[PDB]
């Protein structure tokens, strides 16, 4: 069971990755 | 536009100053290595291997065989007198040409004299200078053949009989030997060109390489480059520069390995032994300690079940045993003798290890290259009494900084270069931003 | 001593920077 | 033609032993006047078999495969000792010394690390009576010593050990202790195992000898803390006769 | 049931004498004239059945002999314990200062 | 077990070609300002 | 140990191995005559 | 509009959402090697023998690790410097026990840095901009050199390069400190002093641009809406910074060139990280930290033991109990 | 405490003669202990046996006794195992090895008593930590 934990963890933060990078709000100028 | 601490920067197009730092730094290495070795000579004290004796430039000396006897015992110092005493008295005519020309002479050359006069952007003639001093090195690496060759030999670590200076008759030309080097993996038990272990095979690849230097030092005076490399370098004395340093970093790194593993061109009579040689000498102290008091080393099994004083490498060999497995690619004058086809052969250990393999061992594994910064011989935990530093890590450390830094300015140079070549070094010009006119990512 | 000849030679230097200053040379 | 240590470094060629060619269909007479020694005997496996435990009772588990993990670091060699004529013309082979060990660890299907220290150790091994001769035919059959495969230095994770080491679980300081005397308390073992060497070459000129074995013995049991698997080994050997 | 032999062997004559069947041998340097040369015999001839039994080594110099009696009452023997005789420990035991 | 270091020698020869013609093929020249 | 008819140069010759450092302390005190400029 | 050159022109297009380039051609499979092989292992590789005893190191969380003590384990001390790709192996399982995935990691971990490095400086080029931040970054890769190739060459083994795991870093500088006095290098200490001193002025530059932000917003917002990306004016004013560091300590140990402020920034880590990436590498060939062990004694020749002599104890219980069962002779001179 | 002729005075022969050194005699053992011994002896123990030490106890057990100056002397021309079956010139630093052992060379008969001295004298200053090892350190 605690290996799913630190498994899991560990893939939503890869996850987290993904969309703040593809899906950020973009910076706009001015 | 260059501040006084970039003042060397406002050097690059006046041909005739940079002529002058470039021959009055040139004096200056001719300078440390003439006072140097006279400060070793100096110091020197031929009862005490040289590698108790803080000494760099005397191991090279005796290495090319002057000066030194059979199993490297010092015979005549004289030759290294006048080493020093040349070096030194020839900067003073490079710092005379030095500074005459960076302060008194023409401050730039091409007016005059179109020979001497050169432009970074003028391929021809830049290849032309690359070409002039790719045969002076070319020429340079012949005198070594011919020191080897002619007068007198050199010293080598392998001759039976402990050592001893050897002229070398048959120097190794089959290009699959010489070549084959540059091609072994530089991992262990191969070593790359490290390897390289016998006089012939070094004296061989001195012939190649001096050709080969000649036959382009040639080639490049005759030619110009193709536009495949025209459009594919920058052209400007900083990018050059930047050439040269990753060049340099290079090299660096591949003499401090040199020094820290070869034990044929670096022989341990001088330098002291490597690391790995050290760390087998222990075990072979402890081998022979042990077996003389009845030991039986081939069946004593370890704590670990391995042998504790010989085991199998994981092709098989016989080796010694302990943390010393992982320096069983070692090859040493005193231990190739108890080598048979599968390794370390038991029976030669069992009878035939000599006194003097006795001393040898005894003395490498006390010399062993680790130490204090301030040269306290050892282990970190050790206490003061041997004031000693193998100039090995003396030698692999210095040379690793210096790698190390050159390969930063490679790449400070060359970014440079490359900005400077393209017009925006000093910076992104606001009327002009090209992430202005490019598309937003997202 | 040798504390003699490197203060010889540790002055040389500073000596030709002093000279030409005083004389204004082209430093 | 032998070959150089620069000819075979580094192709596992010396984790081989000797072989002899196919022709070596000779005889070897033995003298019983006189004394003989094997100069050096090379023992190289090539199979490591595992005997299994089949939970219930009254099946008897098989021996089964497993993959060697330690790679070419296997064979025992430079074995030598005196080779004996006994009253009966049985020969007697007694190990004196070699090296006569290799740790070894093979992986059992399903990922278990079995090590074992592999060894003749103090091998006496003997033929039938009346041999006269060394042939083609001729068996020996012998016992030798399983030591422990640790030895009594070796300490745990925990740095507890037999001739050195920690006597309890130092990290459980309060912990009832009863329940921890297997893995507290170290044991050396010293059990025997049985080998066969069965002779298939014979040069009679040279005094060489080749076949193969079949050996029996324990594998490692971590200084008593859980049990011993059964191991089998096969595999070639080579040995050289002299005359003493 | 488990014991550690090590340690009841030191609740023996092995505790407090040199050992002819089980000591490391670089406790011979505790009495002169013993080490290296006699106490690679005794080690190489071991083991004995009692104390006396050393005098028997075949070899021994009338010099070596008394240099054992002299030493007889610092020996004793107990039961080879396997622990300590395998490994080749009785010429390397890992202690070195 | 040969035919996976076939494999691998075959992908990073490509790699390491792409990498050689890649910066052959007028790098110097890819930059927002001055191409040549 | 020098040969013997420049053993009167010695203590000039432990000095020597330093001069090459000192080039570079004579470019800071030349730069501090001109102001750094 | 040639097949190569529409290629090389997607390489090199700057509207990628993330650059490639001809560095990247490199780094992008090889990180993806490392990572890969790494994720897999951390959860799931068998025990490795490090240091050549047969005494396998579990490392992976299916083996009784946490993300705590779990580690990819160096390859054995058997294998030293050699070579041990996948394919010279007779198996994985016996790949797998040495210790391989290790070096394969590793390896291809260092040239993706080493790419990445070179990628900073590529798309700096295709941008217009100056061309040295990949120099900044040389310090962190040439630190991760060290500790994973360099001291492993002078060492004789890849065992001896620092694990991938957190408690296997804390193995690995215990060790070294009792084997290099690590502490006493003069090297090590302009490290600390690097990132010391880079964490010390990180918060000054930080707290003094945000005591001196200029009043933009009100108090029931944010005050970094008062700033919109890209508007061309400064936020902060950087005068009233000057006053009140310089009055903090005296005017011209304060800065008032922001040109010259963050350079000072910039140079001052990079620079104790080059030294202590030094420190590694040049304690790689056991050229130690300073030695002060009996240095002092009286006038009878009595020791009389100093903080570096207690140092010294601590380092002696460290080293005699390292590797414990590695060791057959009595000096662990690699 | 200070460097005393108490401390100094040590045996001179097996009859337990005495001999009182210099404080510079001391001082010259110790120089020359460290140029021609120390990279073996460092701390009164032998790096490649450690099982002899110059402690004065072993000394004293070695056959010729060692504990004392003529002992001392006599093992640096002659050096024996340690029951005195065997001479060991070939391996141990001696005058009598001195070809191969070139330090030795110009070793005058001062120069031995002050290392013998040395040796002598030590561990009356340094107790156990002379001969201990790292436990000691
Ligand atoms: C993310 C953003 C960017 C996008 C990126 C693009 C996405 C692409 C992501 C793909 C990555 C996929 C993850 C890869 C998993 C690695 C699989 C592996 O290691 O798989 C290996 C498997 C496992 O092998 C088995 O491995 C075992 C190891 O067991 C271990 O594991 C067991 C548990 O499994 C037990 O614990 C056991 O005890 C323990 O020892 C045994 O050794 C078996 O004998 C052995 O067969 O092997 C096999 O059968 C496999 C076949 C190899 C056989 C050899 C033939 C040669 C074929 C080579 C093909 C090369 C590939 C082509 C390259 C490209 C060319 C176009
Ligand atoms: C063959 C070697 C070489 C050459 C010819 C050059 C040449 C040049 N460099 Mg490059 N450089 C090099 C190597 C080299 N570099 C290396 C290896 C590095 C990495 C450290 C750099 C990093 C570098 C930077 C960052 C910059 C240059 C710049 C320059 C230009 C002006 C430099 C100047 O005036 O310095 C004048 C000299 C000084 C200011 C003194 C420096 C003093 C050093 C750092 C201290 C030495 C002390 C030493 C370590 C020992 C300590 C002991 C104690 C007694 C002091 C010039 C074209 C500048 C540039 O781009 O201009 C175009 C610039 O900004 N260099
Ligand atoms: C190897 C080191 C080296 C060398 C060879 C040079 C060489 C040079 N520099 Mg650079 N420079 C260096 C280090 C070096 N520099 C460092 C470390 C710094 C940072 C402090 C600088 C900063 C710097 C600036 C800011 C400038 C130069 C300039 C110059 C050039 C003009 C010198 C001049 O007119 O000064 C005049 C100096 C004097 C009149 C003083 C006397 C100096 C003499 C030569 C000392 C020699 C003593 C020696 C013992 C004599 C033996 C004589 C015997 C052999 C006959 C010259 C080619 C200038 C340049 O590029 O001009 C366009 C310039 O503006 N340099
Ligand atoms: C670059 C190659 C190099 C190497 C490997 C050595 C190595 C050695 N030298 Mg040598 N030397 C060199 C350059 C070199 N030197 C130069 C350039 C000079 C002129 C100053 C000398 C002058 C010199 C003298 C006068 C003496 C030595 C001595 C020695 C030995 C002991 C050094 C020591 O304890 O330093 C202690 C450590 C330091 C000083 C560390 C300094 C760290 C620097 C400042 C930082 C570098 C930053 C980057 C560039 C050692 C074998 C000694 C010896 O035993 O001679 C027989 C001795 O007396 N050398
Ligand atoms: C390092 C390269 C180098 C370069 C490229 C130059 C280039 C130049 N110098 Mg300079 N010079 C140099 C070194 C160099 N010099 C040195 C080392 C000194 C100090 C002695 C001088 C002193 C000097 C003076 C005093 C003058 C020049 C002048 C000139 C110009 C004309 C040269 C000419 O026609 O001579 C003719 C060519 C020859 C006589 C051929 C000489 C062949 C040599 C001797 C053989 C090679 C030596 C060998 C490689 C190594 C030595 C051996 C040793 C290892 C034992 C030209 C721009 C003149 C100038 O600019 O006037 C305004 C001028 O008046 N030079
Ligand atoms: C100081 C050394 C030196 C320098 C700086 C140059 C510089 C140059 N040469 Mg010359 N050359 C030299 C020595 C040198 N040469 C010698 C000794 C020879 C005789 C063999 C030649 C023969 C030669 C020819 C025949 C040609 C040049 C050309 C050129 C230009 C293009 C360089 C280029 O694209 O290379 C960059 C290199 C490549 C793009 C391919 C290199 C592949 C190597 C082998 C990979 C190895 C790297 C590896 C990681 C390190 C380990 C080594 C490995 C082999 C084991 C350039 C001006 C070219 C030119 O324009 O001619 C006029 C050309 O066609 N040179
Ligand atoms: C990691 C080190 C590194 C990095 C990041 C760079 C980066 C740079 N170099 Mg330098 N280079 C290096 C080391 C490095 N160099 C060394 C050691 C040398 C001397 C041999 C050079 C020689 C050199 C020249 C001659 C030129 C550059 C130039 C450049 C710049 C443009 C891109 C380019 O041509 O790269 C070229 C890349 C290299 C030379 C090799 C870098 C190695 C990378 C990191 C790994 C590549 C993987 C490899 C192909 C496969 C190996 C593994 C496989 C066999 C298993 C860029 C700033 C160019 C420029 O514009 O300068 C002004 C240029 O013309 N460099
Ligand atoms: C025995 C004798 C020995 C002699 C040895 C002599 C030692 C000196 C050698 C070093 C010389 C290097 C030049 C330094 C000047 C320079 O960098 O200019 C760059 C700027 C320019 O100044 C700026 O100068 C500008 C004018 S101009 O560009 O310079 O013309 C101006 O615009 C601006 O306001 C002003 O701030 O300087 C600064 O802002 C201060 C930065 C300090 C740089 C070094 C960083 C320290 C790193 C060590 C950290 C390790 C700890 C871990
Ligand atoms: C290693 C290269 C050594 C050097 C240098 C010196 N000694 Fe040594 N010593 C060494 C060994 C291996 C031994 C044991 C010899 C044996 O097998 O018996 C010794 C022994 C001694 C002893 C006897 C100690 C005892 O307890 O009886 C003495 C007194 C001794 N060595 C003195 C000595 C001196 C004065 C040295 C410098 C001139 C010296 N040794 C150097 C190894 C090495
Ligand atoms: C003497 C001798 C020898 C020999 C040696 C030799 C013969 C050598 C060779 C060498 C060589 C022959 C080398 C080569 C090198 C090369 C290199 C180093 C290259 C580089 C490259 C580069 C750098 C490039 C890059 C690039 C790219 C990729 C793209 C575009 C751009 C550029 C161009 C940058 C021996 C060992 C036997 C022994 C001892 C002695
Ligand atoms: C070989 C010989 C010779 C030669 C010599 C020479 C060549 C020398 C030179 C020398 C030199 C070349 C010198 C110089 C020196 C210098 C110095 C002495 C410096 C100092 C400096 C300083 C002190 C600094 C300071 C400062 C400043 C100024 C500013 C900034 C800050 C500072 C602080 C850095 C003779 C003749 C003797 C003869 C015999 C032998
Ligand atoms: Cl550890
Ligand atoms: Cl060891
Ligand atoms: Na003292």
């Amino acid at each position: 069971m605690e290996t799913i934990t630190y498994v899991f963890i560990f893939a939503c933060i890869i996850a987290l990755f993904f969309f703040a990078i593809f899906f950020r709000e973009p910076p706009r100028i001015t | 536009g260059f501040a006084w601490w970039a003042g060397n920067a406002r050097l690059i197009n006046l041909s005739g100053k940079l002529l002058g730092a470039h021959v009055a730094h040139a004096g200056l290495i001719v300078f440390w290595a003439g006072a140097m070795t006279l400060f070793e000579l100096a110091h020197f004290i031929p009862e005490k291997p040289m590698y108790e004796q803080g000494l760099i430039l005397i191991p090279h000396i005796a290495t090319l065989g002057w000066g030194v006897g059979p199993g490297g015992e010092v015979v005549d110092t004289f030759p290294f007198f006048v080493v020093g005493v040349v070096h030194l008295i020839s900067s003073a005519v490079l710092g005379f040409g030095g500074v005459y020309h960076a302060i008194r002479g023409p401050e730039t050359l091409e007016e005059y004299s179109s020979f001497f006069g050169y432009d970074w952007k003028d391929k021809n003639k830049m290849t032309t200078i690359l070409g002039f001093h790719l045969i002076v090195l070319g020429i340079g690496a012949l005198l070594l053949v011919a020191k080897a060759m002619f007068f007198g030999g050199l010293y080598d670590t392998w001759a039976p009989g402990g050592g001893d200076v050897r002229v070398i008759t048959n120097p190794t030309l089959d290009p699959r030997v010489i070549f084959g080097y540059l091609l072994k993996s530089p991992f262990g038990g191969e070593g790359w060109i490290v390897s390289v272990n016998n006089l012939e095979d070094v004296v061989g690849g001195h012939i190649w390489i001096g050709l080969i230097c000649i036959a382009g030092g040639i080639w490049h005076i005759l030619t110009t480059p193709f536009g495949w490399a025209r459009r594919a370098f920058i052209w400007s004395g900083e990018a050059y520069l930047s050439y040269s340093l990753g060049a340099l970093s290079m090299m660096g790194f591949i003499a401090t390995c040199f020094v820290w593993f070869n034990n044929t061109v670096y022989p341990s009579e001088f330098y002291g032994p490597t690391g790995p040689e050290a760390s087998q000498a222990q075990a072979m102290t402890f081998l022979i300690r042990d077996q003389k008091l009845g030991a039986n080393v081939g069946s004593a099994q370890g704590p670990t079940g391995l042998g504790k004083y010989l085991m199998r490498s994981p092709t098989g060999e016989i080796i010694f045993g302990g943390e010393t497995m992982r320096f069983w690619d070692f090859r040493g004058p005193w231990l190739e003798p108890l080598r048979g086809p599968n390794g370390l052969d038991l029976n030669k250990i069992k009878n035939d290890i000599q006194p003097w393999q006795e001393r040898r061992a005894a003395e490498y594994m006390t010399h062993a290259p680790l130490g204090s910064l301030n040269s306290v011989g050892g282990v970190a935990t050790e206490i003061n009494s041997v004031n000693f530093v193998s100039p090995r890590s003396w030698l692999a450390t210095s040379h690793f900084v210096l790698a190390f830094f050159f390969l930063v300015g490679h790449l400070w140079h060359a970014g440079r270069a490359r900005a400077a070549a393209a017009g925006f070094e000093k910076g992104i010009d606001r009327e002009s931003e090209p992430v202005l006119s490019m598309p937003s990512l997202d | 001593a040798q504390l003699t000849m490197i203060a010889m030679i540790g002055i040389a230097g500073p000596m030709i920077i002093f000279l030409l200053a005083v004389r204004r040379g082209n430093l | 033609q032998t070959l150089t240590y620069d000819d075979i470094v580094g192709t596992g060629l010396a984790n081989k032993c000797p072989t002899l060619d196919d022709t070596a269909r000779g005889a070897y007479p033995i003298d019983s006047s006189q004394t003989y020694r094997i100069a050096r005997l090379c023992l190289q496996p090539t199979t490591f078999l595992v005997k299994e435990e089949p939970k219930n009772k009254r099946q008897e588990a098989e021996f089964v495969p497993t993959k060697l993990v330690t790679r070419e670091t296997t064979s025992l060699d430079q074995i030598q000792g005196e080779l004996k004529v006994n009253s009966d013309g049985s020969l007697t082979f007694v190990e004196e010394d070699g090296i006569d060990f290799q740790p070894v660890t093979v992986q059992m299907a399903g990922g278990e690390r079995i090590p074992l220290l592999f060894t003749v150790k103090n091998l006496v091994a003997s033929t039938q009576p009346n041999v006269t001769s060394i042939t083609t035919s001729t068996d020996f059959k012998g016992e030798f010593n399983v030591p422990s495969y640790r030895t009594a230095n070796f300490l745990d994770p925990k740095g507890r050990g037999l001739a050195s080491g920690y006597d309890s679980a130092i990290a459980l300081p309060q912990a009832k202790e009863e329940e921890l005397a297997r893995a507290n308390v170290k044991r050396f073992s010293l059990t025997k195992g049985q080998i066969s060497l069965n002779v298939a070459k014979v040069d009679g000129r040279t005094g060489e000898i080749a076949g193969t074995f079949e050996s029996e013995q324990l594998s490692d049991d971590d200084m008593g803390a859980h049990e011993p698997h059964e191991v089998k080994i096969q595999g070639v050997f080579y040995a050289s006769i002299e005359p003493a | 049931e488990l014991v550690n032999v090590v340690d009841e062997k030191l609740g023996t004559a092995y505790g407090e004498k040199i050992d002819l069947n089980n000591t490391n041998i670089a406790a011979f340097i505790q009495y002169r004239g013993l080490y290296p040369t006699l106490a690679k015999l005794i080690v190489k001839n071991a083991p004995y059945e009692s104390v006396e039994d050393v005098l028997n080594i075949p070899g021994l110099t009338e010099r070596q002999k008394q240099i054992l009696r002299e030493n007889l009452e610092h020996f004793t023997v107990t039961e080879v314990e396997t622990a300590l005789v395998e490994g080749g420990d009785r010429y390397n035991n890992g202690l070195y200062k | 077990m040969e035919t996976l270091k076939i494999t691998v020698y075959i992908v990073v020869t490509f790699f390491v070609l792409l990498f050689v013609f890649g910066f052959l093929s007028g790098d110097p020249a890819r930059n927002p300002k001055r191409k040549d | 140990k020098l040969p013997e008819a420049y053993a009167i140069f010695d203590p000039l010759v432990d000095v020597l191995p330093v001069i090459p450092v000192l080039f570079l302390a004579l470019a800071f005190v030349w730069q501090a005559a001109v102001g750094f400029r | 509009a040639n097949l190569w050159e529409r290629f090389c022109n997607w390489v090199t297009s700057t509207d990628n959402r993330l650059y490639v380039g001809w560095f990247g051609v490199i780094m992008i499979p090889t990180l993806l090697a490392a990572t890969i092989c790494f994720v897999i292992a951390f959860i799931a590789a068998p025990p490795v023998d490090i240091d050549g005893i047969r005494e396998p190191v579990s490392g992976s969380l299916l083996y009784g690790n946490n993300i705590i003590t779990g580690a990819v384990v160096p390859s054995s001390n058997a294998i030293g410097l050699h070579f041990y790709p996948i394919w010279e192996a007779a198996s994985l399982d016996e790949w797998l026990y040495n210790g391989g995935p290790y070096q394969l990691i590793i390896f291809h971990f260092l040239l993706g840095a080493s790419c990445y490095m070179g990628r900073q400086w590529e798309l700096s080029y295709r941008l217009g901009m100056r061309p040295w931040i990949c120099v900044a970054y040389s310090a962190p890769l040439a630190s991760a050199f060290a500790v994973f190739l360099i001291y492993p060459i002078g060492q004789g083994s890849f065992s001896d390069g620092m694990p991938l795991g957190i408690s296997g870093t804390f193995n690995f500088m215990i060790v070294f400190q009792a084997e290099h006095n690590i502490l006493m290098h003069p090297f090590h200490q302009l490290g600390v002093a690097g990132v010391f001193g880079g964490a010390l002025f990180c918060a000054m530059h930080g707290s003094l641009v945000t005591s001196s932000l200029i009043r933009e917003t009100t108090e029931t917002e944010s005050a970094n809406y008062g700033y919109k990306f890209g508007q061309e004016e400064e936020t902060y004013n950087i005068v009233a910074a000057h006053g009140y560091f310089g009055r903090l300590i005296f005017q011209y140990a304060s800065f008032n060139n922001s040109r010259s402020l963050h350079f000072f920034l910039a140079a001052w880590p990079v620079v104790g990280v080059w030294f202590t990436a030094l420190g590694i590498s040049t304690m790689a060939f056991n050229l130690n930290g300073f030695n002060f062990n009996h240095s002092v004694i009286d006038a009878k020749g009595n020791v009389i033991n100093t903080w570096a002599d207690i140092i010294n104890r601590a380092n002696l219980g460290m080293e005699v109990m390292h590797e414990r069962n590695a060791h057959n002779f009595p000096l662990d001179l690699a | 405490a200070e460097l005393t002729p108490e401390v100094l005075t040590v045996p001179l022969n097996s009859e337990g003669k005495t001999i009182t050194l210099t404080e510079k005699q001391y001082l010259e053992g110790k120089r020359l202990f460290q140029y021609a011994c120390a990279s073996c002896h460092v701390g009164g123990i032998t790096k490649t046996n450690p099982s002899l030490d110059l402690r004065t106890e072993t000394l004293a057990l070695a056959t010729p006794p060692r504990d004392n100056i003529e002992g001392l002397v006599d093992y640096m021309k002659n050096p024996t195992t340690y029951d005195g079956e065997q001479e060991i010139a070939e391996v141990h630093p001696s005058l009598r090895s001195a070809d191969i052992f070139p330090k030795m060379r110009n070793l005058t008969e001062k120069d031995l008593v002050a290392i013998a001295g040395h040796i002598l004298v030590e561990p009356k200053i340094l107790g156990d930590k002379w001969g201990g090892g790292k436990v000691y350190y």
